[PDB]
Formats: structure tokens, sequence, C-alpha cells
């Protein structure tokens, strides 16, 4: 009713990647996106106020009587009781536990806060987290390393607009995450063929052969890549590079080597 | 002027320094107004180089690409120079231009970002812009830029309107406590600026798309490419005519918008902030360089690269002196890690992660300290501005010169904020007038023969460095392999020179040194340390990693 639904986003073990991504979007674009759609109430990379003053924005959208939808970027350090990852002199962890707490719903954008990413990869150093694993409760996870911003602002704007869409087993919207990345590639045939690149050198690989030979993970990667591409150009495999698995949880551990099918 | 200064005394903490990449809490000790000490205290830590030990070097880029995502592509193209060093490896010509073709691309998308998106709010008032008449702003524009429909009367009252109606509705977003909130001492701007700002601000953010779409026709994506292997490069698509065609297309609208609106911004913020030309300032610069036309080793890096490499201490810039990659190390006494692992040249690395306290004076940063010599290093768009201007690089000093002239000011001004500011602008102009020149000797070349990867053999041990000059300045990471695994593997990251905390003698950083002497208009909203901090592109995620 003209009040645009407020959306608060953190950032915790994160490389704003996904921040990135979610910038790349084009329908709407963002500008559009947070004047006319939203209220973006805290985001760091881009928020005017800073120190204390960013301090209260985050607790006065925190306290909004609307209340607010929450994006979390980034999984969770919690050694040390979370103080290795600090904003404002607290723990990640203990901010993002009480933005959830009253949050009317709450989007994992990435597979760091989704799952964990590349800080949770062994040995774990800082002891991370997804936040749903960290928090106890369920999230909407829009996993990738980063995500498409398709199917991120293409959540939000069902969570808004429709509610809370179809998940699979791992909190991912089916809409987007409902297909494995191999099924729509156009290598298939190849793979079909059994006509593999042995090499980013060979004549296999200048004439676009399927790249499972060299670690290719789309057989075993929901995602949607081939079908809406990255930037409106491309995609991994298109570049002649094989599907890293980088929406699948802990997928630095679990589709390592990447340059391997071992 | 003269500069609005106050007369407090005592502490300010800024936590979290927004429109910056990461996490960081800066903390200043003011007197009288001015900052006379500061500490720059990096606020995250995830420990990638922990998480490579004994994995596939093969694995590397994948990881270490994940340091960053505001400088995507960087640590990719980096952890595949360092291990195609340490397999021996000489990437074909077209992998070598491709992969500088991208980097390319990333300088336009990220200077455009960071001016844009993080660096302009401590110097435009966009609530001012609501003050502003369009058509005195419209005959402005044109006394301070190229004719463009955009900076028409009918398109800078569009531009307004949408701010008001946003600003009238009550939900600030993204400027809720802002500091130019009801005005502020320290920012200068007419409102007629502020809306010529304003608009090319929400231009960027279209045009960010379009260079990330250019990046990505290479890249495979973005954020975080995908067609870097060892050996060279994957996408044999990218050497083809219509991908180039478009590219190129893609490239010329983004430089047009860097000609049109980003330089002519850059370049008229930098008028009325010129008391900025005196503040902020350092001595000592290092770049690895970038856009080599031999890229077959570090050494022909350093040597071929087109933004030339070099090391400026004391401001002389009659002395540039070659880099020494064995004079390179990491102190960590201030530092969140282990006693014992000061004076690291990166080959002997040791990521030991040991957390104290907050505002623990002896140990209050997740960053290493990188020195050379002994020395702090300011790297980055000014360090590379200052060693290609030093050198007589033409393209550099004809930009420096057109600057210091539309400035009236000396070179000397350019060591400070505003120097720094102007800087990432001048490289901006510098590869955007090198773009078609760069694409047309990679399609002649991928037209004539289209290999794009060499051959190689992992050994079973071995050391390899790879050296970039990122957006934000010298990038290296260096690997140890031993049974072909990874046994040590260090990066050693732009921010971390330059945001990084005192080394082992207890010497400043660049940042901390460059905030010494910063006045506070209002202690309450110290933008001014935001001018300073923003001018360096502080990435704390590419800092610490
Ligand atoms: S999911 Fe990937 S892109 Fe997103 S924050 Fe994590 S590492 Fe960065
Ligand atoms: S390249 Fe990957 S996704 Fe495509 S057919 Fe081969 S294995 Fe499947
Ligand atoms: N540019 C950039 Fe990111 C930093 N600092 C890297 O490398
Ligand atoms: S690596 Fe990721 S972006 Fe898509 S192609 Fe594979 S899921
Ligand atoms: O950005 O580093
Ligand atoms: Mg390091
Ligand atoms: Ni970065």
């Amino acid at each position: 009713a003209k009040h645009r639904p407020s959306v608060v986003w953190l950032h915790n073990a994160e490389c704003t990647g996904c921040t990135e991504a979610a910038i790349r979007t084009i329908k709407p674009y963002i500008d559009a996106l947070i004047l006319d759609t939203i209220s973006l109430d805290y985001q760091e990379t881009i928020m005017a106020a800073a120190g204390e003053a960013a301090e209260a924005a985050l607790h006065q959208a925190l306290e909004g009587k609307d209340g607010y939808y929450l994006v979390v970027e980034g999984g969770l350090p919690t050694i040390d009781g979370g103080q290795w990852g600090m904003v404002a002199g607290h723990p990640m962890i203990e901010t993002t536990k009480k933005a959830a707490a009253k949050a009317k719903g709450i989007i994992c954008i990435g597979t760091c806060s989704a799952y964990g990413g590349v800080q949770k990869a062994k040995p774990n150093p800082s002891q991370a987290k997804g936040v749903s694993e960290a928090l106890g409760v369920k999230t909407i996870n829009i996993p990738g390393c980063p995500p498409n911003p398709i199917n991120f602002v293409g959540a939000v704007v069902h969570v808004l607009t429709k509610g809370i869409p179809d998940l699979d087993e791992n909190g991912r919207p089916k809409l987007f995450y409902g297909e494995l990345v191999h099924d729509n590639c156009p290598r298939l045939p190849h793979f079909e063929a059994s006509e593999f690149a042995p090499s980013f050198d060979s004549e296999e690989a200048k004439k676009g052969f399927c790249l499972y030979e060299l670690g290719c993970k789309g057989p075993v990667t929901y995602n949607n890549c081939p079908k809406v591409l990255f930037n409106q150009v491309n995609w991994p495999v298109q570049a002649g590079h094989p599907c890293l698995g980088c929406s699948e949880p802990d997928f630095w551990d679990t589709m390592t080597p990447f340059y391997e099918q071992g | 002027k003269p500069t609005p200064q106050s007369t407090f005394t005592g502490p300010i903490v800024v936590d979290p320094i927004t429109r910056i990449e990461g996490h960081l809490r800066i903390m200043v000790e003011v007197e009288n107004g001015k900052v006379k000490d500061a500490w720059s205290s990096s606020q995250l830590f995830r420990g990638l180089e922990i998480i490579l030990k004994g994995r596939d070097p093969r694995d590397a880029q994948h990881f270490t690409q994940r340091a960053c995502g505001m400088c995507t592509y960087v640590h990719a193209l980096a952890s595949s120079r360092c291990v195609d060093d340490a397999v021996k490896v000489s990437i074909p010509a077209n992998a070598r231009m491709m992969r500088n073709l991208v980097m390319a691309s990333q300088y336009l998308h990220d200077h455009l970002v960071h001016f844009y998106h993080m660096h302009a709010l401590d110097w435009v008032d966009v609530t001012a812009a609501l003050k502003a008449d369009p058509n005195k702003a419209a005959k402005l524009a044109a006394s301070i830029a190229p004719a463009r429909p955009g900076n028409s009367a009918k398109a800078l009252k569009a531009v307004q309107d949408k701010l008001k109606a946003f600003v009238e509705s009550g939900q600030l977003g993204i400027f809720t406590n802002a500091y130019f909130l009801g005005g502020h001492k320290a920012y200068y701007l007419p409102p007629e600026v502020d809306l010529i700002a304003t608009a090319h601000y929400l231009e960027a953010l279209h045009m960010q798309v379009k260079a990330a779409s250019a990046m990505a026709i290479l890249g495979g994506k973005n954020p975080h490419t995908q067609f870097t292997v060892v050996g060279g490069c994957s996408n044999y698509q990218g050497l083809t005519k219509d991908p180039l065609a478009n590219y190129l297309a893609l490239s010329k609208e983004v430089c047009q918008f860097v000609n049109e609106c980003y330089i002519p911004d850059l370049l008229a913020v930098a008028g009325f902030y010129k008391d900025w030309g005196g503040i902020g300032g350092t001595s000592n610069y290092l770049a690895f360089g970038e856009f080599a036309t031999d890229d077959s080793s570090p050494e022909k890096h350093l040597a071929t690269s087109q933004f030339p490499s070099g090391v400026i201490t004391g401001r002389d810039l009659g002395k540039v002196d070659n880099v020494d990659l064995g004079a390179i190390y990491e102190d960590v006494k201030y530092s969140w890690y282990a006693p014992g692992g000061d004076g690291k040249h990166p080959y002997d690395g040791v990521t030991d992660p040991k957390y104290t306290k907050l505002d623990d004076k002896d140990h209050y940063s997740w960053m290493k300290a990188p020195r050379y010599k002994g020395k702090a290093m300011e790297v980055g768009p000014l360090a590379r501005t200052f060693i290609a201007y030093a050198k007589g690089q033409p393209d550099f000093k004809k930009v420096v010169d057109m600057v210091l002239g539309k400035l009236s000011v000396p070179a000397t001004a350019l060591h400070s904020t505003l120097g720094r500011t102007a800087a990432r602008g001048i490289e901006t102009a510098i590869v955007c007038a090198n773009m078609e020149k760069w694409i047309k000797e990679m399609a002649d070349s991928g037209a004539k023969d289209n290999t794009l990867c060499a051959k190689w053999e992992m050994p079973e041990e071995s050391k390899g460095v790879g050296l970039a000059d990122a957006p934000r300045g010298a990038l290296s990471h260096w690997i140890r392999i031993k049974g072909k695994k990874i046994d040590n593997f260090q990066l050693v990251v732009p921010s971390t020179w330059n945001l990084g905390p005192r080394g082992a003698q207890g010497d400043k950083s660049p940042v901390e040194e460059a905030l010494i002497g910063t006045p506070i208009a209002d202690p309450k909203r110290p933008v001014e340390i935001l001018r300073t901090v923003h001018a360096f592109d502080p990435c704390i995620a590419c800092g610490v990693h």
C-alpha cells in the first residue's frame, strides 16, 4: 500500500560476489528494484551511513513496524564465540541470530549462507556454518557461487508477491534448481556419444566435445545455467570449462578435484 | 574554504566501514579536529591459504577466486599465472591476450562501480540534488562535460522527480542516516553538481551490467569467471568473430560512459575539493605492472607490462627501481596470528590464526603487514600512475598532464586522497583508449590460429609466483608444490599492502599513514575518514583471505 516491503541484507563470511551478482539483475534493474519494489534498508556494500549511523539504520529496520525480510550473504564463523567475524564489535552469528528472530522470511543468497561455502571447506579453520545450521531455522536457499541474479531476484519477488516457492530437499526453489545443468547442456549429444575432451588443448576441446573427462559436475548439479545463462551472454561450459558444481552443498569438498571425476 | 575542521579531541571508531568490500573497523585518535593516530582493523578471517593445503594445484584458482567477488577474476588469474610458473608452462599468445582483455574489462567494471557506488556518496550530497534547478543543472553539465541526452534538463528533472518521490516516501533505504542528511560542512558541491552526479550514479547502475556482460563474453560469467586453465584458456568461442564484435560493441558503450560521465564527474568533484590534494598522501609506491606483451614468466611480466612495474620510494619520481620479488615479506606482529611469523617471504609464508580481543593495540587486524625492504608500500591506481608517469609512458604522461592542467595543480598534488581518487579515473580512461587495439590484436590472432592452451606436466616438486596488477594494485600468489600437491600457497593482496596493520617495526601502513592529518568537520559524521579510506578502494576479503 505505497509502503515498499523492507529488506535487511547482512554480510557475514563472504566475498561479496553475491552482492555483485544481485546487482547484475535486468528484470528489473537494481535501481528499479530498490526505488519501486523493495525498501533495501541495510546493505553495507552500497549504503551511505557508516559506523554507528549504519548500525542505527540496521536497528531502525529491525524495529520497523511493518517487519522486514532478511537476506543473508556469507557463512557464519563460529570459532572463539563468533569473534573471527565481527561487525560493529559484535559477532556475525549474534547479529544474524537477532535479525532472523523477527524476520518474515530468510533468503540465503549464495552457497556460503545456504551451506557454509568456501570458508567451510576443510579444514574449516573458522568453524564456519550455513545459516540454517547456525540458527536452526529453515531458510530459502539461492545457492551458486554466486547464484544467477535471475534466481535471487526471482525468489525475492516471489516471496513478496506470492509467498514461499516450492523448495527442493536442500531448500532450493524448484523454479530455478529443479533441473540438472547436464540435462540442458548443448554438449549432451557428445556425452551420449562418449565424445569427451581429454585435455583443454586437444582438438576435441576445440570441437566442443563434452567436458566430463575433465571433471564437469554438470551431471550432479542442479542449476539453470545453460537455460538462462549469465550476463545474457555466456556460461562456463559454453566457455569451454567444466561445471564445478558450485550450487551443491559443500561442493568445495564433494566436487573436488575439480578437474577429475575421482 | 578553508577546510572545515572541528575542535574535537578524542577517539573515533567507524565500524562498519560501508561502501567497501568486506569488514573493516577504523580507529583514530583526533586532537583539535585532526587525526593524530590511526589503526586499520580488519574484522573477518576465512583462511583460504589454510584450506588450500594438500589440494590439487589445479583447484587453487577456483578457491582463490573466492577471495573476493568484487575484484572477481583477478585471483583466478594470479593463481593460473602462479601454477603456470610452477609447472614451467608458457601460455599461447591468444591465452595471454584473452587473460589480459578480461583484466581490462575488470578494470572498467571495477573502477566505475567504485567511483559512483562506493566513493561518490562521500563527496556528493544526494538530498541536496532536490534543491537543484534542472535547467541550471543542464547548463552547468554542458560546461563541465561532453554533450549527451542524459544530461538534458528533461533527463535531470526525471531523476530529480524519481529521487523526490523516493525521499518523500519516508523510506530512505540506502540513504538512511547518511552523513550528508541535513547538510554537512565537509560537503562542498552545489546542488546542481549533486543532481548531475546522482543522475550518473543511476546510469552507472545500468552501465556496470554491460561492463560485466562484456567480461562474461570472454570469462564465461560474472561474477567469478570460468575460462582459465593451467596452460592458458578454455574459451575457444572467445576467439571468434561475433562474440568479439559484441565484446567490442559493449566495451565501446562502457568507454563512452567513462569519458562522458566518469572522468568529467571526477574532475568536477576534484575541482571543488582541491584542498584534498593536501590530505592523505603517502610516500612509497609499488606495481607489478599489467597488460604485458610477454607473460612467459614473472620476469617478463615485470619487464613488458604496458602499465609498467616499478618501485618509488620517498615520492622520488626520478628513481623508479625494478621490482625485487625476493625483498617482499609479511609481518604479523600487530596481526591476529601466532608469534614468530614476522619477516616471511611468501614462499615461506605462514598462516596461523590467533585472535586476541577487539581494539587490542598489539594485535588489531586479520591482515598481515606486507613490507618491501622494511617499507610499507602503496599499491593501486596511484602507484601505477606515478610509476608510469615517472617512466614517461606516453598515455599516462598525456592524461596526468590533462588532469594537472584542468585542476591547475603540480604533480606533487597527486600524493593525496584527491590524487588517489583521480589516478583511478586516469587509468580507466587509458584502459578504454587501448581496448579496440587489444581486441583487434586478439581477433586477428585467433582468426589465424586458435591455439589457447599449452601442454604441460605436473612436477613432483616445485614453486611459482603469479603476479598481476589488479584494479587495487600489486597482487601475488605464491605456491610450493610437493608430492604434486599444494605444500604452501600464500596470497599477498593489494589491500593487504594498503590496509594492513603496522609492520614489525611499528610502522603504519599506507592507509594508517594517509589518515594522519585528516581534518574532522563533524566528529558525529566523519566523512573525511571515509574519503581517505574509500580512496584506497579497500577489499577486506582480498586483504585477509
Ligand atoms: S557463495 Fe560464492 S560468490 Fe557468494 S559470497 Fe560465497 S564465495 Fe562469494
Ligand atoms: S559438458 Fe558437462 S554438463 Fe555438458 S554434457 Fe558434458 S558432462 Fe554434461
Ligand atoms: N583489485 C583487487 Fe582485490 C584487492 N585488494 C585483489 O587482488
Ligand atoms: S560451476 Fe556453477 S554457475 Fe552453473 S555451470 Fe556449474 S553450477
Ligand atoms: O577488490 O579487491
Ligand atoms: Mg596471505
Ligand atoms: Ni577484492
